[PDB]
């Protein structure tokens, strides 16, 4: 017996009290070791009901990687708006850092635990047969990136597709793959190309299988119809009309119009998509604008697979014949419920 | 590349405060960010501050800091200098930099803290001494001894800088030495002006300086001759 | 506060040959070091940046090297134009705090020469505006340093005089000076011989000019 | 395997109403728009109303001949479309059916056999049917003929099937006339072999729906 | 709306032959290079049978001999060779954007070689006759062409006002039609007569043929 409740949790990693990379010295600052002896207790015949989108462990974790990052990335320069309208200014050294999200565990106190769903077809909001109890949830990378999602979970069997609303146009919508795609980001090193240029080179068939498999499951949750073009996005900064990630502490803004251009109606080069290191960054903690320091010599590589993205519909699929979806993001807690969609905290009783 | 084009020299009373501006011209402004320096007569170049320009974001030098300011009008392309509280010693030239950054608008942002272009410079003279022209009086030849013979004016008690010299209207330049000006214990300015011309030019030759001084508008032209 | 000192405070070159200027930094600035180059009169001019990176413009006569708190800058063989004053500046502190060295004057030498010493007694009309001055000039001399005294009626003066000096002649690369004496209509018409004596290398003795006042 | 059944259809006075139902079988509805077709007595198409998915906030739309009058729904548990009609006109006559997608994208497309409306005023009434005898003095070699007259019923349409069905080779059932009387009447004929007239029954089954009457008349030889 | 002008309405084409049926839009059906276009088959008293879907793709298990083809506002269908079974009406359908339209339809139909009918004469039922009416058919069975002189004579009193005629649909089998004449009496009328005839012209005889009976003469 156990009720719907929520508490303030505590984390567990296996950081390197050694290692001064920023992820690892903030876990070894504020979180514990991982659970030695971690253990799943499986639940005989417990239908439990879970909703990822009304969810605190979402705001909790939210809020640990908004620490994270205003205790570890010194940017030389931070403002910080509140609309008459006048901001202010921070001013402080600005040292090139190590970066790289390690695996981060939930752990609930006592009296609590973590309600887990098995379901390989737990489309996100619902009931759920097969359900287990934990303590700690397992480790969950922070990569804090928009449009995709990289460094992720998988999806079980078939390809996820959730919203906290599909019928409205408003609420974002999130892909979990089932198969990961590779990309790997470059920064070359001699005087020749700009500082700035960089490039991601993504095999574009397994792209294009794994686009068809997501339209296939578009499909399945709704439409048949004709999934249209797909564009890039319409207006805003640069942080979300363009893949906006970090690599070994630089900001990457690559361009992503290569790998959209859906013409679906029905149904050996690669795909390099371009990209800059931007210092003067919108920051998605909503706290204003941040500038940093020039990149690091020699070659920055980062090669990772895309898990997963997250999109917004254009609601013309109701009046026309097609259906419209632009890349979306920015608001880093669907990146967390991406991985804490499964997860809920429950009060012992 | 970007021109830099300052206001014009300034005199004022030490407690005032001063504002200079720099039009920057050729350029993408906010590609570019800009930085104060100032030199005092016969000293070194000391850098006051800089400013990010498309950050709208100034840092300043420890000695001043509270009492100088920098802006930037995107606008208008103009960098403006703030100092308040003026005292003597701020007396010099103040020359207005910038350095090209990179892409600014994108994100790209070097923070050169080098000067690759620099303005014309702006005298700013703090000073409780009020404007006045100078008196010129005659530097007459003697019997200077050789084949050679010295004559000049004597260009006493101006203020503030600059004056300038010239020699029968212009026609005269051999052998002319213009002395850079001193500042008397009385707070005005003091230079000679001399020339070595052929001793058998004199009582032939008529020598004529020509002094001008802008700031109060004054012109005097004063013959010097022999005895 | 990092500091910049360079050397020498003069570096006296003939012409067409190499000159070496030193700057050392209080503390290590790694290679956020510029060269500039500035004339009288004008503003200063980019040579280097990045300690070893010539600017747009800049001959490649013009070299620096260094790093860390020790810089050098290098011309191969000076030209005509290249004599003038050279700067370095520290820009690797952050938040900004940059500070330029106190400057290294390259001039032009040449072979000695004695000044031409000529004096000149204070103007009727000054002397009945109520002041007088008296003005000792040292024309066309090499090098720039000379010694000059005044002495009125044997007396050595003190505090009452003043000197200035012009930029290097661009035609025969010497200098030349000024130095005016003043004093009250009274005290003038308190003594009698007005002498200025001149001391320079050039010169195997002091030189003497003097007048007798009336 | 997929089907879709209509039902509802009959008479109704002009200014009254009548509802449709559509209910599909072996087809995932909830993922597909549905479409109500109608087909005039003329025998050309129109296209009525669609209902599309939930996802679509179940947006309909309607052909401005009925736009303010018909109402289409669905019951995605029930994996049924409705169409509510209101204030009928003469011009909703005809045969409706429900249909999915059919619109844009393809290769396949499901409808049902259609039900049948009729406007009017007019009071109904079953038909009366008369044995078409095969005769002695109306055969050829072999080959007899025989039939049902389906005489004075009102409105269109009637079925004539031959023996529950069993008999469908060389059935004629002609189109209806409309007698001055204003009743419809039709004849359906078959041809059998003449030796087997003495040996197999022949049965004709009158469907009237409107009126929702059966009559089977055995034809025999007078 | 798109409007589709289909042509024409009623389209006779010889066994073995090509039958080309035409379908203009008001505007383009195009997205995308594709044309979203369709055309169904109907016959008698069935739903639309889709043949062809975006303009040029044959449906599963459709025959060989329908084709399709067009793009932007000018379409065809294609039937060829035409065989029997192929007589029904045929429709044209946007599926480019709602409201979905529909061309005006076309009646596809064949000439074949001549076929005379055969008569048959029914008298009325005595249970009609107890009615108070008497229905008398005469049918012609499974001739071509449709033209056909269907003449009722009482006790050789040539008849006209009071019989109907009604045809089916082309077979689809063999290609012919049948017809039905009905001549309606009252039951006072029907026995002041003794003889009712059924005289019946057609290209396939060579003398038109006449069915006649005495009235209640089994
Ligand atoms: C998703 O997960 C993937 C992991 O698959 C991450 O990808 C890696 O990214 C990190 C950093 O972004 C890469 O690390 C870099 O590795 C270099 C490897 O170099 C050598 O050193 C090792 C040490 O044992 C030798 O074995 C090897 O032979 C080479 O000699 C390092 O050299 C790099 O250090 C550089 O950057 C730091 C930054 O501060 C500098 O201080 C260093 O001096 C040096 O210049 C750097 O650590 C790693 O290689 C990537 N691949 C793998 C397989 O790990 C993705 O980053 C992650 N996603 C996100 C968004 O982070
Ligand atoms: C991301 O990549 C795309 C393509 O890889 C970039 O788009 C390109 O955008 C330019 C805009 O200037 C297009 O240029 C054109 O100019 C002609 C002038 O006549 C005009 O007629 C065209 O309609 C068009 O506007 C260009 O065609 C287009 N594609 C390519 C291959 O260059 C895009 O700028 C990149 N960045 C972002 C943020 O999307
Ligand atoms: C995931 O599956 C659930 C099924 O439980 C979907 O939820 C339903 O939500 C709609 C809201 O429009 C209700 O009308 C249904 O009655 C709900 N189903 C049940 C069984 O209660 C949910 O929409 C699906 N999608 C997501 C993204 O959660
Ligand atoms: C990208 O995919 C690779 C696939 O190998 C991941 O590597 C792990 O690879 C080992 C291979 O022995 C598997 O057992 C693990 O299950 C893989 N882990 C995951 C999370 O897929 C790699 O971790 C993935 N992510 C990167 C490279 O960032
Ligand atoms: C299109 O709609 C159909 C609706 O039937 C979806 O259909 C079925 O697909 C599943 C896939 O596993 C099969 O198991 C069923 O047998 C199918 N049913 C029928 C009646 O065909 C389909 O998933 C939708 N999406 C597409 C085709 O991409
Ligand atoms: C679990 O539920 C099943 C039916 O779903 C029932 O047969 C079984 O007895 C239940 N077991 C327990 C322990 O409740
Ligand atoms: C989803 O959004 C639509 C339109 O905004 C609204 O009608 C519907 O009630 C919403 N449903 C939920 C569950 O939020
Ligand atoms: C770099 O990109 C290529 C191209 O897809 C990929 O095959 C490779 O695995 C990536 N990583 C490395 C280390 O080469
Ligand atoms: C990505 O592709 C480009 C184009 O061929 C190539 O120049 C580059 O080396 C590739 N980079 C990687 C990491 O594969
Ligand atoms: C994508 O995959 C499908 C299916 O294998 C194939 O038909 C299509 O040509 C592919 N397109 C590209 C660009 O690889
Ligand atoms: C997509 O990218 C283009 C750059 O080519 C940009 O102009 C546009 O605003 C972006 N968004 C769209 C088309 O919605
Ligand atoms: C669709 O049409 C309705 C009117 O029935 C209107 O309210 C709605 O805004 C339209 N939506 C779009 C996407 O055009």
């Amino acid at each position: 017996v156990w009720k719907d409740a929520e508490t303030t949790l505590f984390c567990a990693s296996d950081a390197k009290a050694y290692e001064t990379e920023k992820h690892n010295v903030w876990a070894t600052h504020a979180c514990v070791p991982t659970d030695p002896n971690p253990q799943e207790i499986h639940l005989e015949n417990v239908t439990e009901e879970f909703n990822m989108w009304k969810n605190n462990m979402v705001e909790q974790m939210h809020t640990d990687i908004i620490s994270l990052w205003d205790q570890s990335l010194k940017p030389c320069v931070k403002l910080t708006p509140l609309c008459n309208c006048n901001t202010s200014a921070i001013t402080q050294a600005c040292p090139k850092v190590s970066f790289e999200p390690i695996p981060i565990h939930y752990c609930a106190p006592a009296g609590f635990a973590i309600l887990k769903c098995k379901d390989k077809k737990f489309n996100g909001t619902g009931p759920c047969p097969s359900v287990s109890t934990v303590q700690c949830t397992h480790g969950i990378k922070p990569v804090v990136s928009t449009q995709l999602l990289l460094n992720g979970s998988l999806a079980e069997e078939e390809v996820m597709i959730r919203s906290e609303n599909i019928t409205n146009n408003a609420k974002n919508i999130l892909v979990q793959f089932n198969t990961p795609v590779q990309i790997n980001c470059t920064r070359p090193n001699d005087i020749i190309g700009d500082i700035r240029q960089a490039h991601c080179n993504v095999s574009k068939a397994t792209w294009n299988e794994t686009l068809g498999k997501v339209v296939k499951q578009l499909r399945k949750h709704f439409g048949n119809n004709t999934i249209i073009r797909f564009a890039n996005s319409s207006g805003g900064d640069l942080e979300v009309t363009t893949h906006s990630f970090n690599c070994g502490g630089e900001f990457f803004y690559c361009n992503t119009s290569g790998l959209f251009n859906s013409t679906w109606i029905s149904n050996n080069d690669s795909i390099t998509l371009p990209c800059r290191i931007k210092q003067i960054i919108n920051m998605w903690q909503r706290i204003g604008q941040a500038m940093y320091a020039p990149p690091i010599q020699g070659v920055i590589r980062c090669v990772s697979n895309i898990t997963g993205l997250i999109l917004t519909r254009d609601g013309g699929s109701t009046n026309s014949t097609t259906e419209t979806f632009r890349p979306g993001g920015g608001d880093m807690r669907d990146n967390w419920r991406s991985e804490l969609y499964k997860y809920k905290v429950v009060k012992i009783e | 590349e970007v021109q830099l084009v300052e206001s014009g020299a300034e005199v004022k009373k030490p407690g005032s405060s001063v504002k200079v501006s720099c039009k920057a011209s050729g350029d993408t402004f906010i590609r570019y960010s800009f930085t104060w320096v100032r030199q005092a007569p016969g000293q070194g170049l000391e850098w006051m501050g800089r400013i990010i320009t498309i950050l709208d974001v100034a840092h300043y030098a420890p000695h001043l800091q509270g009492r100088v300011t920098i802006t930037a009008d995107k606008s208008t392309s103009t960098v403006y200098l703030e100092l308040r509280n003026l005292r003597s010693d701020d007396t010099a030239v103040y020359f207005c930099a910038g350095v090209y950054e990179g892409e600014a608008d994108e994100g790209e942002y070097d923070n050169n803290g080098f000067l690759k272009h620099w303005g014309q410079g702006t005298l700013v003279t703090v000073s409780s001494a009020s404007t006045k022209g100078p008196s010129v009086f005659p530097l007459a030849p003697s019997s200077t001894s050789g084949g050679t013979a010295a004559l000049g004016c004597l260009v006493k008690d101006y203020f503030p800088e600059p004056v300038t010299v010239s020699w029968n209207s212009g026609a005269l330049t051999s052998g002319v030495h213009t002395f850079p000006a001193v500042l008397q214990s009385s707070g005005l300015y003091s230079l000679s002006s001399v020339v070595t011309v052929p001793s058998s030019s004199l009582g032939t030759q008529t020598y004529i300086c020509n002094v001008n001084h802008k700031p109060s508008n004054t012109k005097v032209d004063k013959k010097v001759e022999p005895k | 506060d990092i500091v910049m000192t360079q050397s020498p405070a003069t570096l006296s070159v003939s012409p067409g040959e190499r000159a070496t200027l030193s700057c050392r930094a209080s503390e290590s600035v790694s290679s956020d070091l510029a060269w500039y180059q500035q004339k009288p009169g004008q503003a200063p001019r980019l040579l280097i940046y990045g300690a070893s990176t010539r600017a747009t413009g800049v001959p490649a006569r013009f070299s620096g090297s260094g790093s860390g708190a020790e810089f050098t800058l290098t011309i191969s063989s000076l030209q005509s134009e290249d004599f003038a004053v050279y700067y370095c500046q520290q820009y690797n502190n952050w938040p900004p705090r940059y500070t330029f060295g106190q400057g290294t004057r390259l001039e032009i030498k040449r072979t000695v020469a004695a000044p031409s010493v000529f004096i000149f007694p204070p103007s009727d009309e000054q002397l009945k505006s109520g002041t007088a001055s008296v003005v000792c000039l040292l024309n066309n001399f090499y090098p720039r340093e000379a010694k000059v005294q005044w002495k009125v009626d044997n007396a050595l003066q003190s505090g009452n005089s003043q000197e200035s000096v012009t930029e290097q002649d661009s035609k025969d690369s010497t200098y030349s000076l000024s130095s005016t004496l003043t004093l009250s209509k009274a005290d003038y018409e308190k003594h009698k011989v007005y002498a200025c004596e001149v001391t320079h290398q050039g010169l195997s003795s002091p030189v003497t000019k003097s007048f007798n006042r009336g | 395997e997929v089907k879709l059944e209509e039902s509802g259809g009959g008479l109704v006075q002009p200014g009254g109403s009548m509802k449709l139902s559509c209910v599909a079988s072996g087809i995932t509805f909830s993922n597909s728009w549905m479409s109500w077709v109608r087909q005039s007595p003329e025998k050309g198409l129109e296209w009525v109303a669609e209902i599309r998915l939930k996802a679509q906030n179940y947006a309909t739309h309607y052909a401005a001949s009925v736009k303010g009058r018909f109402t289409i729904s669905r019951d995605d548990s029930k994996s049924s479309v409705y169409l509510q009609m209101n204030n009928l006109r003469p011009e909703d006559t005809g045969i409706y059916y429900c249909t999915t997608p059919l619109g844009g994208y393809f290769d396949m497309d499901y409808w049902g056999q259609g039900t049948s409306l009729t406007v009017s005023s007019a009071s109904t009434k079953g038909p009366s049917v008369f044995p078409l005898a095969p005769s002695s003095k109306s055969t050829s070699g072999g080959t007899a003929a025989l039939g049902c007259l389906v005489k004075d019923y009102f409105p269109e349409p009637v079925t004539v099937s031959w023996n529950s069905g069993a008999l469908t080779s060389g059935v004629h059932t002609f189109p209806a006339v409309l007698q001055s009387s204003g009743l419809y009447s039709l004849s359906s004929v078959v041809t059998v072999p003449s030796s087997s007239l003495g040996t197999q029954t022949y049965i004709c089954n009158v469907n009237h729906k409107p009126s929702n009457t059966k009559v089977d008349k055995r034809v025999e030889p007078k």
